[PDB]
């Protein structure tokens, strides 16, 4: 009984993972827009905040390479409220 | 709304513990041709309240030459862990839904041994320390079989989520393909809870004083409540683990009624067993573990690692 | 007689029934009549957080169907 | 947050019951009242409980079996791999090696209490 | 680095100094020895989990397994010392080089 | 113990050292040290006496403290490099932690106090493993991380080891404590040449192991552990006294004996690097080693100490001890100088 | 490896957990996979002496991804000036930063 | 054999727990090497999609790779539905 | 204020270490090490390691540390035992706490402190990964690889544990 029921559960899991693969292109596409939008929302505020400091280059990278480097949590939410940062940092870990 | 849920889980646990003492005294009484409490309130329904008030208005003695800090910590540690082992249980929805719930219940039950060790250590009583070392030796020894047996069953379930055991047993109870593990799990819970015939701690006739000997009044009550909250929790675990209940998302209360009746029957089996058999010697319940169960449990652990593979019946991961 | 133990068993049974009834009814109360979403893996969290931002309100149990599409 | 709140409410209730279990009752303590129970007779000797070797071995034996259990816990997740032959060989290696340890203690009189 | 790494590395240094300054109890020195493993376990997991070094997630377990085994060895010697002099005091271990 | 268990434990000592050598992962190197420490305690606690238990607690406490320091180096290396490969360390702090951890395992000054006392409490057979075999695993790691070791740290530990080893041995009458301080002194030479030519580290290690193994075996043959106990050997096995003289002279570095080969080669490599003061100091200071080696020769070979009457009964029984490889080793430790250019095999 | 038995016998004992960029289960990448892939390729076969000089740029980026030292200093600079103009009131948070 | 009919019956009368332990342990090691269904265990594990099936760039000479998921080319899980 | 849970746990982690590192009587050294072991599980959980965090509670606390207290109770006896331990522990605690206070003070004020290494006071959350959409736990998937990738580790790790049983019986047999 367990053998047949477990094999059915594997067929169900494949069905649930197929649904994920059907949506990953859409979720991936809108993640990139969200991430790039938040970086430009920090580049603009960087220009206004850092304008009298001498030698500052707004949007200067910290890497020698020009390759795209995935930002860390700090770069994205550098200028944002605590509530929207806690969920983006400890939202999953603390969810029951 | 969550803080209300915690109270809806904590208060009824203590009440169930309160009336489990009445049920034990009456079930054993009838198995002994007696009646049991039937004077304090109709059918003894007020006996638990009389005992609770009695204990907490009684003198809380602690010997002067005894570590106060560890003397007080043990009842706190014992009762705090007893209630903590209830938050991940699905009934059918758990208060706190953990991805590793089965593994969280092993960890919490492995800290409860400290309450026994601290109880007899902070008493400066030679007899009390003897009980603690024996009680600790018994407790940790039978944890080995709990962990290995539990791992063996989870090789048919797929994960450590307590709610996935409900999905595993949707077609059939796990007791049918795992009755050898159910037999050894049930007795391992009797010895883990220090119940008969594994209760030499309470067996003063054995010339041994229990670690809960130098405790009176309320602090004795806290040790008692934790012990009886573990009996119910272990039997709740023994039901969710080997006697699965079908979960209908639209009528959750149907699950809870059946799941509660199974919990009571397994919890009333402890009273039944306590009334029928003599005690083990301390060395006989160590051989029962190190020479009978563990050789068999390791054999069955191997079988349940390869049985899902040779039958092509490996459970999912998610 | 033996049926004088049932009154004590009944009280114990009712006490053990409340924890599962309270949790089941409370979750539906706090989640718009549905089960509380379960998220054991980051993919489920991403969708749950997506539903919180695809709701106008800052709640994940408010589901917007085709009526919200263009 | 929910878990950190559940643990706090569990131990606060336990702590509250102890403080009201110590400060509510009427107390009157004298020298014989606050002595260890013993068994009704005066204590024999002024030394603590002597050490027992058999109790140390069982505790150590539990630890070494407990550690090997720490390696067997991830079996449910390991049986999801494509290399089942290697996983099955390694899982049965640990359990057998865990059984060989049990046999060694058994035959060398490690499990006996008949000092 | 990060604020957390300061305290974890600060916790290792505290236990190393504790392990190098014996008071009288050999048991107390072993506790500081097992405090050093705990900080190593936390530091190892922090680096591994943060960097998503997937195959290194088993190293902290291996570190924990062997350290516990050497903890068992340490207690065995501590026990045998007690049976000789009746106490785990370290000032009784001065027969050699004296 | 049971003979089969004794074999199992010995293979675990060897297995641990081999794992440290064939490994490419810092975790496996740490595991080999832990496995090595596990299997060595039972052979030290085999006679079951108070002194042996003390020699094990002191050995356990030092090595365990060294394993943790060696572990903190590995993790600090992981944080700054992100890999576990056994090569140079990518952070100065890890280098200092690992160098000292390996200095504690080897027993180099000022982390040297445990070597004399541990070797005195444990039987002769275990002392041979303690002073010869246990040196291999730490030397393998130093051989691989040497282009990350602070040059002043390793050289400072080398000079102090020669001084402490030479000075400490002058005031000894116990054979197990003379070999302990001698071991400290030779560790200085091996580490002093490590930054310049690591091949000479292996050469001095090989010759040291051969010479030390010859000494312990000849002490075990007559079951001698004190200077006076060894001074009776002329009246039981006179040949064994000549071999001790030949080996003790070699360990002193006196030509034409083999023990001069490593001292000779190290002085060459250090001189090539325009280092003249340090080799001269090391060479001159090594005369302290020769002095307390010479005293044993006076009391063993070159003079006849007072015997005892009961010795008249030992002449009737032969030597039944194994004395394994002793004919071979005592020839490698005394008659190999002409084969000096064979050291290139170690490259 | 002191004794390169693994290379002689063509056996992989512990080389699989040496670096982050190797084959991980389920093809899970690490945070700094790309940077390590550039530093290992730059320094391959040129010995460590040339690597410390002729691959310094690659190892600078890879170190930055591991510890984020230069990224946090810049963010610290942003949060200093930004907080400076909160009492010397000239800057106000935008609606999407609240 | 008598040592087979006397050793087996003697232990079965004095150590029944151990006899069952070695029987169950023995079957764990042996049956997987003989069971016909062990090969289906690997294929189900290898047919469960955890990662995204990253597409290939069609160079024009890959007739074995489907262009659309519903095309009749590529792996088929028909063996699993029957199973 | 809750966004600094890891740093707050790390402070309690250090203070617990100053508890048993000052070496009070072995009874309260274990209590200090138990408390810091639990907080150590708190830090690991908040970085996404649940199996590793739980393994601390199950093995380090319910295992190794239970044996320490078990042995301490019977293999050790208490002589004038108290935190008031001949002024060596009292002055060890203040030095440890005072050292921690200044370090925390200069990291929460200057947001940076240079002691051996360079430390940053922005917050432990600033280094976390942005996120993924994965249907599995990476830490769990990396430990289940022990039986697929780490055959060598299992062989030596299993052998060491087996020998540890053999070694301990020899040491403690006494003859
Ligand atoms: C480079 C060239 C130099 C090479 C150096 C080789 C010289 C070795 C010196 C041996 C001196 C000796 O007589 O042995 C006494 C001594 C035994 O002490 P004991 O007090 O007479 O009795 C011990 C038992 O308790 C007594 O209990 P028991 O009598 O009831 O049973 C014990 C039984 C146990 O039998 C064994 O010893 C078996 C040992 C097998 C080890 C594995 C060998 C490798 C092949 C696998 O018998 C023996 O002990 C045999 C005597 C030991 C012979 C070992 C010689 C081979 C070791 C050298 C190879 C490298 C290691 O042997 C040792 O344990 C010393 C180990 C030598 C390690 C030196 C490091 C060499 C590094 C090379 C690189
Ligand atoms: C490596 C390739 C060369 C292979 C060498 C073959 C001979 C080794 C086996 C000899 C042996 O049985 O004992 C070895 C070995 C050492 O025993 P031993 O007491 O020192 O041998 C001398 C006695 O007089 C032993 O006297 P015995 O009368 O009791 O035994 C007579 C023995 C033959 O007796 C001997 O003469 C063996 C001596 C062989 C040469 C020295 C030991 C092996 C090391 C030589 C490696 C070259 C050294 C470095 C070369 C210079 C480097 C520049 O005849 C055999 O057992 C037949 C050989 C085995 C078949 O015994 C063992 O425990 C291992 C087995
Ligand atoms: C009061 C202290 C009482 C004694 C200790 C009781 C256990 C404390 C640990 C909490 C339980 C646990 O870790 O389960 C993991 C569980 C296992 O979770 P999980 O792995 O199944 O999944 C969680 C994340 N999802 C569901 C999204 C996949 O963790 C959680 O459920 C919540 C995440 C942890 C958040 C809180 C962690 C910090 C608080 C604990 C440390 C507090 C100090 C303890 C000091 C004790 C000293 C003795
Ligand atoms: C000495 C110890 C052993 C004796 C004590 C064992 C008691 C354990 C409980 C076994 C009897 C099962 C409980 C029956 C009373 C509750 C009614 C019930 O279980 O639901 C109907 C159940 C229906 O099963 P169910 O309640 O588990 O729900 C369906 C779940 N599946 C489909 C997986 C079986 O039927 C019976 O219990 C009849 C027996
Ligand atoms: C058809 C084939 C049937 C199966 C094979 C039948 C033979 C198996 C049984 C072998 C029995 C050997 C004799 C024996 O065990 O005697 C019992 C004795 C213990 O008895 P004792 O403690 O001395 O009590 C005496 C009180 N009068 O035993 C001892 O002294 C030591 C016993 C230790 C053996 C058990 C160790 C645990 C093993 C767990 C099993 C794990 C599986 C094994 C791993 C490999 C699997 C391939
Ligand atoms: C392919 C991989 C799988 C294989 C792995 C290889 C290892 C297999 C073993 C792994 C499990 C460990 C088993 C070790 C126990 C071996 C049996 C044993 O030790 O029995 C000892 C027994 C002594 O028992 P005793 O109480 O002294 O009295 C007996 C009087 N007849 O003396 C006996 O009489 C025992 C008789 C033989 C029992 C055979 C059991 C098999
Ligand atoms: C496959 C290897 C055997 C695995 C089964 C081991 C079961 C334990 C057997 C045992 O411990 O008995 C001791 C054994 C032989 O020694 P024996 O003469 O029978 O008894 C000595 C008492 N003075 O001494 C031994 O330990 C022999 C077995 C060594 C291998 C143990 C580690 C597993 C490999
Ligand atoms: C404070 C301080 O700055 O000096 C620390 C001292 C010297 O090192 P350094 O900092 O580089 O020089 C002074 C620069 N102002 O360096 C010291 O010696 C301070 C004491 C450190 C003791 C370390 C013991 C070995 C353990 C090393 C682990 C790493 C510990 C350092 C990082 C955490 C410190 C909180
Ligand atoms: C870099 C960043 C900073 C990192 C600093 C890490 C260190 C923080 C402090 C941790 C506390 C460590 C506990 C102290 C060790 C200890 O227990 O000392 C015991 C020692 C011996 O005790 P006793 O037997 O009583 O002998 C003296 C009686 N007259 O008693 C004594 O001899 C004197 C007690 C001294 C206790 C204070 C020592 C503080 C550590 C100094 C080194 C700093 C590095
Ligand atoms: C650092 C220097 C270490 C030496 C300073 C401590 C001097 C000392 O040995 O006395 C310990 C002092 C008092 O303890 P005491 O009453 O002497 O205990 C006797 C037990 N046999 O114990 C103490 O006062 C604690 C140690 C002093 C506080 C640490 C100061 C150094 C760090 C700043």
């Amino acid at each position: 009984s367990m053998m047949k029921w477990n094999r059915e559960r594997r067929r169900l899991q494949i069905e649930d993972f197929e649904a994920r693969i059907a949506l990953m292109p859409l979720l991936q596409a809108e993640k990139d827009r969200r991430v790039l939008q938040m970086l430009r929302e920090n580049l603009e505020e960087e220009a206004t905040v850092m304008k009298d400091v001498p030698g500052w280059k707004v949007g200067e990278s910290v890497f020698h390479t020009t390759r795209w480097v995935t930002p860390m949590m700090g770069e994205l939410y550098g200028l944002r409220a605590s509530e929207e940062v806690l969920s983006a940092t400890y939202g999953f870990i603390w969810y029951t | 709304m969550f803080m209300i849920n915690i109270l809806m889980l904590i208060i009824p646990i203590l009440l169930a513990v309160a009336f489990l003492t009445l049920v034990e005294r009456k079930v054993l009484g009838y198995m002994q041709l007696r009646k049991g409490p039937n004077v304090v309130g109709p059918y003894g329904l007020l006996q638990p309240i009389a005992d609770a008030i009695k204990l907490f208005i009684k003198e809380p003695l602690r010997p002067a030459t005894s570590s106060a800090s560890m003397f007080i910590l043990a009842p706190i540690m014992a009762l705090g862990l007893a209630l903590t082992m209830w938050i991940p249980l699905p009934m059918p929805y758990p208060l706190i839904n953990m991805n590793l719930g089965v593994l969280f219940m092993l960890a919490m039950s492995s800290l409860a041994v400290y309450s026994i060790l601290w109880s007899g250590w902070a008493s400066n009583s030679k007899y009390a320390l003897i009980g603690a070392l024996r009680a600790v030796a018994q407790t940790i020894s039978y944890e080995v079989t709990l962990a290995i047996i539990l791992l063996s069953v989870l090789l048919m379930s797929g994960s450590f989520t307590l709610s996935t055991l409900i999905t595993t047993q949707e077609q059939m109870w796990l007791i049918l393909p795992a009755w050898p593990l159910a037999m050894m799990w049930f007795i391992s819970t009797l010895a883990e809870t220090n119940r008969a015939p594994f209760d030499l701690t309470e067996g003063e006739s054995e010339l041994v004083s229990g670690f809960n000997v130098e405790y009176a009044a309320g602090p004795f009550a806290l040790f008692f409540m934790a012990e009886y909250a573990n009996i119910i929790m272990m039997n709740i675990f023994t039901a969710i683990l080997f006697l699965g209940t079908s979960h209908n998302p639209h009528m959750p209360e149907l699950y809870t009624i059946n799941f509660t009746i199974k919990s009571l029957l397994l919890t009333m089996s402890f009273l039944w067993i306590r009334a029928s058999y003599p005690r083990f010697r301390y060395d006989q319940l160590m051989h029962l573990l190190w020479k009978n169960f563990l050789p068999l449990t390791l054999a069955l652990c191997m079988w349940h690692v390869s049985l899902p593979i040779l039958t092509s019946g490996i459970p999912p991961q998610t | 007689m033996w049926f004088e133990v049932l009154p004590g068993i009944a009280v114990m049974g009712v006490c053990l029934f409340i924890p599962g009834m309270a949790t089941a009814r409370i979750h539906r109360f706090s989640n718009g009549g549905k089960e509380k979403r379960v998220a054991h893996y980051p993919y489920q969290w991403y969708l749950m957080e997506r539903d919180r931002r695809v709701s106008g309100v800052n709640r994940s149990y408010v589901s917007k169907g085709l009526e919200n599409i263009d | 947050m929910n878990l950190m709140l559940a643990l706090l409410t569990n131990f606060t209730l336990a702590t509250l019951l102890v403080i009201i279990a110590f400060w509510l009752p009427q107390l009157n303590v004298y020298s014989e009242k606050t002595s260890p129970y013993e068994c009704g007779f005066d204590p024999m000797g002024s030394a603590r409980l002597p050490f027992s070797m058999k109790f140390f071995l069982v505790a150590i034996t539990f630890l070494l079996f407990d550690l090997e259990i720490a390696l067997l816990l991830p079996l449910p997740w390991a049986s999801q791999t494509a290399n089942l032959n290697t996983m099955l060989t390694m899982a049965l290696f640990l359990i057998i090696l865990l059984a060989v340890s049990l046999a060694y203690e058994w035959t060398q009189k490690g499990l006996e209490w008949t000092e | 680095m990060s604020m957390v790494y300061m305290n974890i590395m600060m916790a290792f240094t505290v236990s190393l100094v504790g392990l190098l300054m014996y008071r009288s109890h050999l048991m107390s020195s072993l506790l500081c020895l097992e405090g050093m493993m705990l900080s190593l376990f936390v530091m190892a997991a922090l680096t591994i989990l943060n960097s998503h070094f997937t195959l290194a997630s088993m190293m902290p377990i291996i570190l924990l397994v062997f350290a516990a085994c050497e903890a068992a060895l340490g207690l065995s010697l501590l026990v045998m010392v007690s049976n000789t002099y009746g106490t785990d005091y370290v000032q009784n271990l001065n027969l050699l080089q004296c | 113990m049971n003979p089969i268990i004794f074999i199992i434990i010995l293979l675990t000592i060897m297995l641990g050292t081999i794992i440290v050598m064939i490994s490419s992962h810092w975790l496996l190197v740490w595991i080999g040290f832990e496995m090595n420490m596990l299997a060595i305690i039972p052979i030290m606690m085999k006679n079951h006496n108070p002194r042996a238990t003390e020699a094990s607690t002191k050995y356990f406490l030092t090595q365990s403290t060294a394993s943790m320091l060696l572990m903190m180096a590995v993790i600090i290396n992981l944080m700054f490099s992100g890999q576990w490969t056994v090569m140079k360390l990518f952070n100065p702090m890890a280098s200092m932690l690992m160098t000292m951890a390996l200095a504690m395992k080897l027993g180099m000054a000022p982390f040297h106090f445990w070597v004399p006392e541990v070797t005195q409490g444990i039987p002769l057979s275990s002392g041979l493993i303690l002073l010869t075999w246990q040196k291999l695993a730490p030397m393998s790691v130093l051989y691989q991380i040497f282009p990350s070791i602070n040059l002043n740290l390793i050289l400072t530990l080398s000079v102090l080891s020669i001084l402490i080893g030479g000075w400490g041995g002058l005031n000894q009458t116990q054979l197990r404590k003379i070999m302990a301080y001698s071991s400290i002194a030779h560790m200085g030479w091996m580490t002093a040449v490590l930054p310049y030519n690591p091949t000479m580290t292996l050469l001095n290690l090989i010759i040291y192991i051969i010479m030390t193994s010859t000494m312990f075996t000849m002490f075990m043959a007559n079951s001698t552990t004190t200077t006076l106990s060894l001074s009776h050997t002329w009246n039981k096995t006179p040949i064994m006294t000549v071999l001790i003289l030949a080996t003790l002279l070699s360990m002193g570095g006196l030509p034409p004996l083999s023990g001069f080969m490593p001292k000779w080669m190290i002085i060459q490599e250090m001189t090539k690097n325009n280092s003249i003061i340090l080799p001269t100091f090391m060479a001159i200071t090594a005369l302290l080693n020769l002095y307390f080696y010479m005293r044993l020769t006076y009391s063993t070979t070159l003079t006849m100490f007072p015997s005892t009457n009961n010795m008249k009964m030992k002449w009737q029984f032969p030597l039944m001890k194994k004395m394994t490889f002793l004919p071979t080793m005592v020839v490698l430790s005394t008659m190999m100088l002409p084969l000096t250019p064979m050291l290139s095999v170690l490259e | 490896p002191f004794f390169d038995v693994q290379k002689r016998l063509g056996v992989d004992l512990d080389r699989w957990m040496t670096i982050q960029s190797a084959e991980q289960p389920h093809k899970i990448p690490s945070r700094c996979h790309a940077f390590e892939k550039e530093w290992i390729e730059c320094a391959h076969g040129i010995g460590s002496i040339r690597a410390e000089k002729e691959c310094k740029i690659e190892f600078e980026d890879f170190r930055e991804c591991l510890l984020r030292q230069k990224t946090m200093k810049r963010l610290h600079a942003i949060r200093r000036q930004r907080e400076k103009l909160i009492k010397e009131g000239k800057y106000t948070p935008p609606p999407h930063h609240s | 054999a008598e040592r087979v009919a006397a050793f087996l019956k003697n232990v079965w009368a004095k150590e029944p727990v151990l006899v069952a332990s070695f029987a169950i342990a023995g079957l764990a090691v042996i049956l997987p090497t003989l069971s016909p269904y062990t090969k289906y265990s690997l294929m189900i594990n290898r047919a469960t999609p955890y990662n995204y099936p990253v597409p290939l760039r069609d160079d024009g000479n890959m007739p074995d790779v489907p262009s659309h998921p519903q095309d009749p080319q590529g792996p088929s899980l028909e063996w699993l539905k029957r199973l | 204020m809750m966004l600094y849970i890891v740093f707050i746990l790390s402070v309690i982690f250090v203070m617990g270490f100053v508890g048993f590192s000052s070496k009070p009587s072995p009874i309260y050294g274990g209590l200090g090490l138990i408390v810091s072991g639990g907080v150590g599980c708190g830090i690991v959980l908040n970085f996404g390691g649940s199996f590793l965090g739980l393994m601390v509670f199950l093995i380090y606390l319910g295992g190794m540390m239970v044996v320490f207290g078990y042995t301490t109770a019977m293999a050790t006896e208490q002589y004038p035992e108290i935190w008031l331990s001949n002024k060596a522990v009292l002055g060890a605690f203040v030095t440890g706490l005072l050292m921690e206070f200044f370090m925390v003070y200069y990291v929460l004020k200057d947001k940076e402190v240079e002691v051996v290494f360079e430390f940053n006071g922005l917050g432990d959350w600033v280094i976390y990964d942005t996120g993924d959409s994965g249907f599995f736990s990476e830490e769990a998937m990396g430990i289940a690889a022990l039986y697929s990738y780490g055959t060598w580790l299992v062989i030596v790790t299993g052998w060491s544990l087996l020998i540890g049983v053999v070694v301990i019986m020899e040491i403690t047999r006494g003859n």
